[PDB]
């Protein structure tokens, strides 16, 4: 999965 | 909170250059923008068939694990690259060698503080690199590889085999060694310690924002040249060995299961996993 | 006497291409003059040769592409310590 922003990963971890 | 790497070496680097020997890298990305100067060299070998997923996509997430603004090991660090793989993630050792030696003409021309030398990459063992990296240590650089991925005795790669380099194999979450594919990481007493390299997150090469988790011993020698870049920058002075007996002392002790590598490696595998001092 | 290195996987060797490293002591003037007088000795056996490139700073040697035919012959050069077959490297 990219996520497109820090923040995008932040909520799906 | 924080990713599960970053909390592992965690119990910024800003005197210490990083060299990243790789593919091409965006340079742009928003995790390394204004960290990382690409230099103007360039040699690889041609691409084998038509494949790769994109040209930078291994270089930029390396990038962002050493130096990166929110995924970053040694946020402070800043990073200069060379590309000696090409689109598919392949070198030369010649290709290599003047690339080295490319970082030790730069440093005789403008001489700036330490400086840690990156290589993520492997082939086999090869006098000649390992020379070159014995000789470039011996200038007084700090060179840190990746132990390789082919679930072997490290010895038998190169740069991970040579004297006066760190060599750093891959744990993952459960501070075990990784499993990549059918292979995994290196062992063996050429390696000196261990570090997160299953499920990295860090800079994807997609977009400017973007991010990406990748896993192999790179990701762990990234880790490594971070954790020196911090080390150095609060101890200038450090020499090679005392900067390698300071990467021991705040390592995790026997936190690997040994009977994951063959009988005979248990032994000669050094049970650490890196840290930040405290 | 100066030795021959290939790498041990075969699929990684890039045969063709070598790097020649000369003793420790040697100068880069000394290392020019070497490569030159290779692809002399080359060209009046038929051979063409490429000097891709010539090292120092680290080690003393030069890059050359021809024919693994002029390795015996290369050996014997003045300060040349060994030489090795170029070989692949990947992203770990």
């Amino acid at each position: 999965t990219v996520f497109t922003s820090w923040e995008e990963y932040l909520d799906w971890v | 909170s924080i990713p599960w790497n970053l909390e592992r070496i965690t119990p910024g680097g800003s005197l210490v250059e990083v060299y990243l020997l790789d593919t091409s890298i965006q340079s742009d990305h928003r995790e390394i923008e204004g960290r990382v100067m690409v230099t103007d060299f360039e040699n690889v070998p041609e691409e084998d068939g038509t494949r790769f997923s994109k040209c930078d996509s291994h270089g930029t997430h390396l990038a962002g694990v050493v130096s990166g603004r929110d995924a970053g090991v040694a946020k402070g660090a800043s990073m200069r690259s060379l590309r000696v793989l090409n689109c598919q993630g392949k070198g030369t050792v010649s290709g290599t060698l003047i690339g080295l030696e490319f970082i030790r003409k730069s440093q005789l021309v403008q001489p700036v503080g330490p400086l840690v030398v990156l290589l993520p990459l492997a082939g086999g063992y090869s006098r000649v690199l390992n020379a070159a990296c014995q000789r470039l240590a011996r200038a007084g650089v700090v060179l840190v590889t990746a132990a390789g991925n082919f679930r072997d005795d490290a010895c038998l790669y190169s740069p991970a085999s040579a004297p006066e380099v760190i060599t750093v194999g891959a744990t993952n979450a459960q501070d075990q060694p990784v499993t990549l594919g059918t292979l995994g990481t290196n062992f063996g007493r050429c390696v000196d310690l261990f570090a997160p390299g299953e499920d990295i997150i860090g800079a994807s090469s997609d977009c400017s924002t973007c991010f990406v988790s990748q896993s192999g011993t790179s990701q762990a020698a990234a880790h490594v040249a971070g954790i020196a870049a911090m080390m150095l920058s609060a101890e200038p002075e450090l020499t090679l060995a005392e900067l390698r007996q300071r990467l021991i002392h705040f390592s995790a002790k026997d936190v690997i299961n040994e009977a994951w590598f063959p009988e005979d490696q248990r032994v000669l595998t050094p049970n650490l996993v890196a840290a930040l001092p405290p | 006497t100066a030795t021959f290195h290939r790498c041990a996987k075969d699929p990684w060797r890039l045969p063709g291409t070598y790097v020649v490293v000369l003793k420790e002591e040697t100068h880069l003037s000394q290392s020019e003059r070497t490569a030159r007088r290779l692809q002399a000795q080359a060209a009046r056996r038929g051979y063409l040769t490429k000097i891709l490139h010539v090292f120092h700073g680290l080690l003393p040697g030069f890059l050359v592409k021809m024919s693994g035919d002029l390795l015996e012959l290369a050996l014997k050069l003045p300060h040349v310590d060994y030489i090795e077959e170029d070989s692949s490297v990947f992203a770990q």
